[PDB]
């Protein structure tokens, strides 16, 4: 969503959470990181809708 | 028309950071209680145990008294 976006990814703001040991909880650690990185998306996504047609 | 759309001003603050209050006391207060605690426990022992050797050594002395006759 970073390197090769797509439709409209490259119009949010959001960070991506990087692991250090490569073990289980460094992973976990960023699983729960994209959670609340898609809140911020999803945040973002709701204050930005456009009208038109679907 | 009429679609679902966000109003004029946004919606409102959503949060997406960790939160941890870190409630609690300092080692020292907490190691100060145990002390203290160690330490009533340890005076409320000697004293209890000391009168229940006195109560040891007076019925053993009741014993002594009632021995010959059995």
């Amino acid at each position: 969503r970073k390197t090769q976006p797509y439709d409209v990814y490259d119009q949010v703001e959001f960070d991506v959470p990087i692991g250090s040991r490569g073990d289980c909880y460094d992973r976990y650690l960023c699983r729960v990181e994209e959670m609340r990185q898609s809140i911020r998306i999803i945040s973002q996504c709701l204050n930005k809708m456009p009208p038109g047609e679907i | 028309v009429k679609q679902d759309m966000p109003p004029v001003g946004g919606y409102g603050p959503i949060d997406y950071k960790r939160n941890l209050p870190r409630r609690g006391l300092s080692g020292y207060s907490m190691f100060a209680v145990g002390i203290g605690a160690l330490l009533f426990g340890y005076w409320s022992m000697m004293r209890w145990n000391r009168e229940r050797r006195r109560l040891q050594i007076e019925d053993f002395e009741a014993r002594i008294a009632l021995m010959p006759l059995l």
